[PDB]
RNA sequence: CCACAAGUCGAGCAGGUACGAAAGUAGGUCUUAGUGAUCCGGUGGUUCUGUAUGGAAGGGCCAUCGCUCAACGGAUAAAAG
RNA sequence: UUCUAACUCUGUCCCGUGAUCCGGGACGAGGACCGUGUCUGGUGGGUAGUUUGACUGGGGCGGUCUCCUCCUAAAGAGUAA
RNA sequence: AUAGCACUCUGCAAACACGAAAGUGGACGUAUAGGGUGUGAUGCCUGCCCGGUGCUGGAAGGUUAAUUGAUGGGGUUAGCG
RNA sequence: GAACCCACUGUCGUUGAAAAGCCAGGGGAUGACUUGUGGAUAGGGGUGAAAGGCUAAUCAAGCCUGGUGAUAGCUGGUUCU
RNA sequence: UAUAAUGGGUCAGCGACUUAUAUUCAGUAGCGAGGUUAACCGUAUAGGGGAGCCGUAGAGAAAUCGAGUCUUAAUAGGGCG
RNA sequence: CUCCGGGGAGGCGGCAAAUAUCCUUUGAUCCGGAGAUGUCUGAAUGGGGGAACCCACCUACUUUAAGGUAGGUAUUGCAACAUGAAUACAUAGUGUUGCAAGGCGAACGAGGGGAAGUGAAACAUCUCAGUACCCUUAGGAAAAGAAAUCAAUUGAGAUUCC
């Protein structure tokens, strides 16, 4: 599924609102995508399916620090 | 369950002390080719008619 | 991103400079390859208090 | 005059005025056609209101502007077989 | 115009493995393009919801739909096709 | 419908179709192949028109969206009064 | 030209022997043929040598149950003195 | 409408103006310039519970005034009382 | 069927009579409590399958022929242990042991999606209505809850329901 690992953002819903005010349903997807980032402590590469807004959080904190947080939360990474 | 007001209404009347009270028709625009008579004598408040207070009460029950 | 640069590189910088660099270059050349350390306090508290004399010594 | 909404005539009182020596005449044109409700907004004023208080924004009142809404009491801002 | 490091391969080899899926590893060919997210202009009977007036010597076609003057109107007012 | 004929698209991860995607058919095929459209064995043949609509190729002049935000005009108050 | 598969004409039948038949004639009958068993395609979808044909005696959008006691300016009815 | 306009083969049984809340008018009962409690508590149709509602004053868009008030330069005139 | 307690002249369930045989004052039938037994299908869990069927393996004992009894053999998640590639360390993978889960059921709760008939005397904004319906998942209730909340004489004091 359409799910950000990093920061658990997925699909919502929402309206097409025309210029006569008709409204359709709709849906507001994620900027996802697959990643690489290696893992200097393991030695390893390891792929991530994540959001632009979870390489800014993973450029702030580390890739260490996001990994362990994950492993914290029963995610096999 | 609890009558409702006809807000439309209720924004057009209100209540005198044996009837009800309105504003008179035709002077909100094209005014140039009316003469002054016509400008000042739809100028201000009038009563409801007889025949209308009926259905204004009906319209507004607790005005 | 602000980067300080653990080896010599020809126009960043030489032994430790720190600098600003776009996001894609850091994270996807330098930081995997090991010739740069983001601007985090730790890292660079890290970078002067002890390993910097051996850096220094391993100039090549 | 009239179902309503509307429409028509009007002596006379107060202020300012024009023309007449004056008594006086003048609130458009001999008259009856030359027209469009409400809603929503624009412009000029204003001793009204102003979500803690002082202001302001917005609203109200007075004057005025935008419809061949002609299927002309005008079902929508927006529609052929 | 070059480069490789993001990214692509419904290309080759090795392993998981008794496997034309998939994952990892090594190459090769591309490469900051293609492609995806948010915003935005164009096109869009492919699909969907609907509209397409009334009078009328049946309906359609034609004409008409509001206002003013005269006659019909029977010496007050009003009076239809 | 048909064998025959013609136009047109498609260089392979093909065009095209199904599906939300993964993927599947086309095809374990490769322009002597595959899809769409019209005509309809065979004989003789198949005239003129590119102004309209469509398609294909050009141009970088006019107009135009998101984004960007130069200037100008208001509100408020330190102070001057 | 028999079996088998079809359905061109006529009489009969029409509360039928039969919710599509019998009888007398008729067409194909080594092929784009007929048939058994088991599978696949599901409703704005499928399938169609194309008739808007077929999709369980139902098709210009199947059947069942829910929204549901849909709405009906229309027709009917509305009980002793 | 005897109508050749509709409905009924006959009998027996069933079959259609309701219920809840709000409001207005008319009767009737209590109290009377006053009338009345809601939820709730309550060995519970009692007794407590006065928050609230209607009446007792209008005018004005409103600020404001108040047996007056609005309009206006106006104590004139006029409208609502 | 067994034990304990109650009870004191009948009883062998009903349709469904009668017969026949019986049981019972050495305490029956019956009533209450605690045990024992409990075929096959069904989450069905050894593999399969057209539910109530077909086919197996392992171990301990037992039989003497082609068997019997008892137990075990699902998947996933977590923990421990063992083993173990490309690839040198490792890791992926593989296996054993232990623990847990799955299904069913009236309404009420919380969350993820979400109409149209109808009304507007037409209809598109609007209404119907976050309703009907689909999906996931608790508990005896759930949800909410202890102010970056209201108020405006500088006062109140978490949430929920009338």
């Amino acid at each position: 599924s359409k799910v950000c690992q990093v920061t658990g953002k997925r699909p919502v819903v929402g309206n097409n609102v025309s210029h006569a005010n008709n409204k359709t349903k709709r849906r507001f997807e994620p900027n996802l995508h697959h990643h690489r980032f290696w893992l200097e402590s393991e030695k390893r590469f390891v792929r991530l399916r994540l959001t632009t807004k979870g390489m800014r959080i993973i450029d702030k904190l580390g890739i260490e620090k996001v990994v362990a947080d994950l492993r914290a939360q029963g995610q096999k990474i | 369950a609890k009558l409702k007001t006809r807000r439309g209404a209720a924004k057009r009347f209100k209540a005198t002390a044996n009837g009800f009270k309105r504003k008179q028709a035709f002077k909100r625009h094209i005014l140039t080719k009316k003469s002054a008579k016509r400008i000042r004598q739809l100028r201000g408040c009038v009563m409801v008619h007889v025949s209308d207070v009926a259905s204004v009460r009906r319209m507004c029950p607790y005005i | 991103m602000d980067v300080i640069l653990l080896q010599r590189i020809k126009n960043l910088g030489k032994l430790g400079d720190k600098v600003s660099v776009k996001a894609g270059y850091g994270r996807n050349f330098l930081i995997p390859q090991g010739k740069a350390v983001a601007a985090t306090e730790a890292n660079t508290a890290a970078f002067e208090a002890r390993r910097a004399e051996l850096e220094k010594q391993e100039a090549e």
